[PDB]
């Protein structure tokens, strides 16, 4: 019960949620500790190399940043004491881990989640403060409100996983 | 502008309780993990992740995503790789592979 | 993150649950095992030979684990023996064995 | 700080006092003026020293 | 302000309204298991110390303790004590190299900060030199915070 | 089912050893080292079977 | 330093601004709630005296 | 044979591991290139949290109790079993030892360190060649003796002897062969604040009879004649010194000390009291 | 504690109110609602501080530093 | 040296190490730290 049917696993914020009229249903305001906190692994095409290359050289310690790269070669190098290096050109074949920026959909969650609409997928729009924003007709799937509850937010660490979560 | 009906309002006294977002909000991405299971620990001062139990396992089955459930079972929490022999099916293959 | 094998990658099929016999007991184990103590005498190492010897697993990541050498992070472990000079009942077991007692004749077994 | 009171406190009672704030156009910002931290051209300089007799 | 949401006035936030202190004490000790292996309270070396953690010990004295009035933040050590180590005994990594003592403090949270408000060290029972550490932090009524 | 199980194997005669990876012990400070219960466990199998074969 | 109420309300000069407009309510921009007449809940207001009904 | 992993930057390679450990991260690090060296670091504090070698050494063992389902028979079977197996191993002698130890330690009021390391003392005697005897009982004494004195307390010998009856002689003998044990295995202040502690003395008396003790140790002549002779006239200089009244008799049934010897050492010391004053 | 300083909503200043207030109080035994008619209180929003508050300062100050 | 404050008669002790933990003049073993003597810059908001 504890290792195999279920597991305490990585990639997830859990705090308290509030209500938003000024977004939209599916989006989910995050805040900014927590999209730093969390990451992404991005795979490094040409579409998007002048992109992560920006997310590159703005560090860490920015939100449009980045946090590890992994060469081609599976070896990951820690954006973190890499400035004392110098220079780190990407190329094609590397996957980027970046921030979580606008336009990700991650599952939103809360216990007991006895329903399947109890967990959904939903578009992160970065707001401040520490309070997870949504709107409020969707806190009637989730039979919540807005004293003291809290929820789980899981990302996905893959492409085929986001595409299939978007789809589904 | 004036509003249109009129505003119940007057002093109320409040209390402030112990709850509070500070000590609530974390996000763990990559941590250290437990030495028995090797799984991600229990607790917010251990830097510990979420638990995704079996009611949500059978969420992820009522939606029909098998890989977001492999991948959430797998690489975002622990995968190891062993081999097995072809006569006997279990993990007693010695593996010297330098 | 951990090394890369030569190994042909398959899933996992068809799982088949059996007994396990002395002789395969005998055959999958490398040690032992006879001294009751832990460590060695010297309260460093292990005991070598003992409840936890390096011809089983390690951890602490620093030691190698002599007989899968690699690291903790990669063993997946070893495992011993411990051979008796007199037969002992599984609890599980313990009711089948005596319905089997019920099943079959006490002398000339048929 | 001897005081029953917490330090932070004190400065954010000291916040909340009341200024003059006549001739204040003349005064240039704190960010607007080139100096390092202060200057007689950006704030004004006050202390408090208390001992019970 | 729906389902029970409620709207604060911030310029009354900035007034000093609800705003609450909160004491968290950390209280440390040293111990001697068999009289040959003794706990000391005193500030760790970057040179000869191993199992440092990667905390800023600036803000310790020559005892190993933050005197009260500094200003401290997470991942900050307040109590810094080391333990004795024996070179045949583990010989990790570089344990054959620093040759002394063992790190063994006890740093602040790591989401924690504020103002050391009191610190005291007492012998205890059997006349172990403990010490005991009162941070203050006022918290602000966030959004986030429940009434 | 011969291949897999047999009367025979159902009585405990030799008994397997798990690694540490399943039991794993730790040495806190260097002084204070914590052992598993299994690890107990399999020192009395050891001090009993010594004891038994020692008596015989 | 100097500052406005935005930084911090610390910087306020001003206190209660009280704001009113059309005593007698003739421009319709309120409609009175009563139980059973509003003329004889809802009390006058003083800027009454500068106008007529 | 080897078996120790050593991390090193196949990158940087210019100089042995001078890395960082990210225990957040659960990732070690090196300092200079920004490469990380390993990934899913393992904890020592989370494993500990579920729970002695330097006593007990490596040796395991497990107690044998009645179970909440069970029978009283299957109890007293498996606890004989035990009991023909105890001669397997020589250290009943321990257990036994260090109870009875404890129940004299326990009745003295004796902090747990001077008990740690009087059984750390006599697991340093327990059974060797030198000792060949002394009935367990010299040993136990002197082992709490020589845990008295390392851990900086004052115990006398007539206090030990008034616990136990270990005639002296025997135990003087056993004392210095246990001391020489102690180094081939390579004080009179504070016994001031205990005897005034027996008369109920205020700190100012117990610091002045500090002075007056470390004075007396300096000025010589008699130099001690045991200590304990040389705290109880101290004492009484200083008591006679201010108004509280004890006498000779009271003091003398009191710390068991002969009236002729604190009058003995008051003249001498009414001698010397000229350098003895501290204000 | 020890006199809000401004008030909580208004922001007009009422610390040096409170040393009149007592001495309106103790003086001239008036009323609560008298003597915040003599300081120059007229919205209640000021009056809560005044009525609602529990000077605990004075039974700080008697610890011995 | 330190400079340490007594518990119950707040009198300026300062004793060095190996000194162990005891007040001198009384026998209160609470010895205080004191504080900084470094200016401690704090923010009104
Ligand atoms: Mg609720
Ligand atoms: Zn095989
Ligand atoms: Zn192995
Ligand atoms: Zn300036
Ligand atoms: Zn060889
Ligand atoms: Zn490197
Ligand atoms: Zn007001
Ligand atoms: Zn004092």
């Amino acid at each position: 019960r504890g290792n195999l049917m279920g597991k305490r696993v990585d990639f997830s914020a859990r705090t308290v949620i509030s209500g938003d009229p000024n977004l939209e249903l599916d989006q989910v305001g995050v805040p900014k500790s927590i999209a730093k906190t969390l990451t992404y692994p991005e795979v490094v095409t040409p579409y998007n190399i002048d992109r992560l290359t920006q997310l590159v050289r703005n560090g860490p310690n920015e939100h449009p940043g980045a946090k590890y790269v992994i060469r081609d070669s599976g070896d990951r190098i820690d954006l973190r004491y890499s400035k004392r290096a110098g220079d780190i050109q990407l190329q094609y074949g590397w996957k980027v881990e970046r921030h979580i920026m606008d336009n990700d959909p991650v599952l939103f969650n809360r216990q007991p989640s006895l329903h399947k609409m109890s967990m959904m997928a939903h578009r992160v729009k970065v707001i401040p403060y520490s309070t997870f924003r949504l709107n409020l007709s969707v806190t009637s799937p989730y039979n919540a409100d807005f004293d003291g509850d809290e929820m789980n937010l899981h990302v996905p660490q893959s492409e085929e996983t986001r595409a299939e979560l978007s789809q589904l | 502008k004036k509003l249109m009906a009129q505003i119940f309002f007057g002093p109320t006294y409040y209390q402030r309780l112990r709850h509070m977002v500070d000590d609530k909000i974390h996000a763990r991405a990559r941590g250290p993990m437990q030495v028995l299971t090797r799984q991600p620990v229990e607790g917010r001062s251990r830097d510990g992740g979420l638990r995704f139990g079996e009611m949500e396992r059978d969420c992820m089955i009522a939606h029909g995503a098998a890989s977001f459930l492999k991948e959430r079972l797998m690489e975002a929490s622990d995968a190891f790789r062993v081999h097995i022999c072809g006569i006997c099916g279990l993990m007693t293959v010695i593996a010297k592979l330098n | 993150g951990q090394q890369y094998s030569s190994a042909p990658l398959r899933t996992v099929k068809e799982v088949q649950f059996g007994l396990f016999s002395p002789e395969e007991v005998r055959a999958i184990s490398v040690a032992k095992i006879r001294f009751p103590e832990t460590m060695d005498e010297t309260q460093t190492r292990a005991k070598i030979g003992g409840l936890n010897d390096p011809r089983l697993g390690s951890i602490d990541r620093n030691l190698k684990c002599q007989t899968c050498q690699e690291g903790m992070n990669e063993c997946p472990g070893h495992f011993g023996h411990i051979d008796l000079a007199k037969p002992v009942f599984h609890v599980g077991f313990i009711a089948k064995i005596k319905k089997v007692c019920e099943c079959v004749c006490m002398h000339c077994g048929k | 700080n001897t005081t029953v009171l917490a330090d932070e406190f004190i400065a954010h009672r000291l916040g909340l006092i009341p200024l003059q704030s006549m001739d204040i156009e003349q005064l240039e910002y704190s960010r607007d003026c080139f100096c390092e931290d202060h200057c007689d051209k950006c704030s004004v300089v006050l202390t408090l020293q208390a001992f019970g007799e | 302000n729906q389902e029970d949401s409620m709207i604060m006035n911030q310029s009354s936030i900035d007034r000093g309204l609800f705003r609450s202190l909160f004491f968290r004490s950390y209280m440390d000790q040293e111990k001697k298991y068999g009289m040959s292996i003794t706990e000391t309270f005193e500030k760790p070396q970057r040179t000869n110390t191993l199992r440092m953690k990667h905390g800023t010990y600036d803000k310790l004295d020559d005892d190993g303790l933050i005197a009260p009035g500094v200003r401290v933040s997470g991942e900050d050590v307040i109590i810094g004590k080391t333990t004795p180590i024996s070179p045949d005994e583990e010989e990790l990594g570089q344990r054959t190299a620093y040759h002394s003592k063992r790190d063994a403090s006890t740093p602040l949270r790591s989401t924690e900060n504020g103002i050391v408000d009191q610190v005291l060290v007492t012998t205890n029972q059997d006349g172990l030199k403990f010490v005991k550490v009162r941070v203050r932090t006022t918290k602000i009524p966030q959004i986030g915070d429940k009434f | 089912n011969e291949v897999f199980s047999r009367p025979e194997w159902m009585i405990l005669t030799c008994l397997p050893v798990p690694p540490p990876p399943v039991r794993p012990s730790i040495s806190f400070n260097e002084s204070q080292r914590g052992e598993d219960d299994l690890t107990f466990k399999l020192a009395d199998i050891l001090k009993a079977n010594i004891s038994l074969e020692t008596l015989e | 330093k100097k500052g406005i109420a935005k930084e911090h309300a610390k910087w306020g000069p001003a206190a209660a601004i009280e704001f009113e407009y059309d005593p007698w309510n003739k421009l319709k921009h309120t409609d009175y709630w009563y139980e059973q007449d509003s003329a004889k809940e809802w009390p006058q207001s003083k800027n009454c005296e500068y106008e007529d009904p | 044979p080897n078996l120790n992993i050593v991390l090193t930057c196949p990158e940087c390679k210019v100089y042995p591991p001078k890395i960082v450990e990210r225990f957040s991260e659960g990732d070690v690090v090196c300092a200079l290139c920004g490469l990380v060296l390993s990934d899913k670091l393992v904890d020592t504090r989370s494993e500990w949290r579920t729970f002695n070698p330097l006593l007990d050494g490596n040796n395991l063992s497990t107690r044998i109790g009645k179970g909440e389902t069970t029978d009283m028979r299957f109890t007293k079977e498996l606890n004989k079993a035990q009991g023909k197996n105890v001669m397997d191993k020589k250290d009943n002698e321990v257990q036994a030892a260090f109870a009875k130890i404890t129940m004299l330690c326990d009745a003295a009021e004796l902090p747990k360190i001077v008990k740690d390391c009087a059984k750390e003392a006599y697991k340093l005697c327990h059974d060797e060649k030198t000792l060949k005897g002394k009935s367990m009982e010299s040993i136990m004494a002197a082992s709490i003796l020589i845990g008295c004195r390392r851990a900086e307390v004052a115990r006398t010998f007539k206090e030990i002897q008034s616990l136990i009856h270990v005639k002296t002689k025997e135990f003087g003998k056993t004392l210095n062969i246990m001391k020489n044990i102690l180094r081939g295995k390579s004080q009179n202040l504070t016994y001031i604040p205990r005897f005034c502690s027996h008369l109920g003395l205020p700190m100012q008396v117990t610091t002045s009879a500090e002075y007056t003790a470390k004075k007396c140790k300096e000025i010589k002549e008699i130099a001690g004649k045991s200590p304990i002779t040389i705290a109880v006239v101290s004492i009484y200089l200083n008591i006679l010194l201010f108004q509280i009244p004890i006498t000779a008799a009271k003091v003398g049934q009191t710390l068991q000390v002969t009236e002729g010897t604190i009058k003995s050492g008051y003249k001498i010391l009414y001698e010397h009291r000229d350098k003895l004053v501290d204000p | 504690m020890i006199v809000p300083v401004r008030c909580f909503s208004c922001g007009k200043v009422v610390g040096d109110k409170w040393e009149s207030y007592l001495n309106l109080l103790q003086e001239d035994e008036l009323d609560e609602g008298t003597a915040l008619s003599r300081l120059g209180l007229k919205r209640y929003c000021c009056r809560r501080m005044i009525l609602t508050h529990v000077d605990l300062i004075e039974k700080f100050l008697r610890y011995n530093p | 040296t330190l400079k340490y404050i007594c518990a119950e008669c707040s009198s300026k002790l300062s004793l060095s190490r190996t000194d162990a933990v005891r007040c001198k003049d009384c026998g209160h073993r609470i010895l205080l730290k004191a504080r900084t003597k470094r200016l401690v810059q704090f923010e009104a908001r």
